[PDB]
């Protein structure tokens, strides 16, 4: 059995840490809501 | 019980110790979250219950108390913030720019942070603050690193 805890508010933090690339990726979606790679 | 705005861990205390098995967004009295995360069973918030209200296995999201109630949208040019909520770890924001995933019905915006699958559910949001969508559902590329979709669903 799950249950919720608060973990904070939504806001945006100015000087956030800024990473993480932008990759274009060919891909497909299945019927169970799965994403697989096109190549 | 606490239906104050916000974002909350999900957990569950039917295997080993109190396990983190996602994450959401509670706005408007309703709370979003991914469907690979509670496969749409009921919550429980202190003393009450949340019951599941829609959702759907192949956008992956699902919503409770009420009518999915998120809508913005990344504006395909803008750094976003994932604000994650890692298993045992304090609330953080990451910035970032997305990338895309391109589909045969339309592309969407893509983050490339790697978190634990417990951080599924952590929203995505624009620098107004506003939710842009949830981080959970993606692929794994070729460095056996994630790339997680920015899934939003659509308010009725
Ligand atoms: O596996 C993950 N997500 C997921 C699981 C089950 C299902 C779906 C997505 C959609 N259909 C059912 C995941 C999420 C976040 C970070 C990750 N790192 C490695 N895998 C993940």
């Amino acid at each position: 059995d799950m249950y919720i805890e608060r973990a904070g508010d939504i806001t945006w933090e100015k000087d956030a840490e800024v990473t993480g690339n932008s990759p274009r990726l060919d891909v497909a979606l299945d019927e169970s809501g799965d994403f697989s790679l096109v190549e | 019980g606490e239906t104050t705005d916000g974002v909350y861990r999900v957990m569950t205390r039917r295997l080993l110790g109190s396990t983190q098995v996602g994450v959401g967004v509670m706005q408007e009295g309703v709370f979003h979250t991914m469907w690979h995360v509670t496969k749409g069973a009921a919550l429980r918030s202190g003393e009450g219950r949340l019951d599941p209200y829609w959702g759907d296995v192949k956008q992956d999201l699902v919503s409770y108390c009420g009518p999915w109630k998120l809508d913005a949208a990344w504006d395909g040019l803008s750094e976003v913030q994932l604000l994650a909520v890692p298993p045992g770890e304090r609330a953080k924001n990451i910035q970032t720019l997305p990338g895309i995933f391109k589909t045969k019905d339309g592309d969407i915006g893509a983050v490339a942070l790697d978190y634990p699958a417990g951080t599924s559910g952590s929203p995505i949001l624009d620098k107004c603050g506003r939710v842009i969508g949830l981080y959970g559902n993606g692929v794994v590329i070729k460095n056996g690193s994630y790339v997680s979709a920015i899934t939003q669903g659509k308010r009725e």
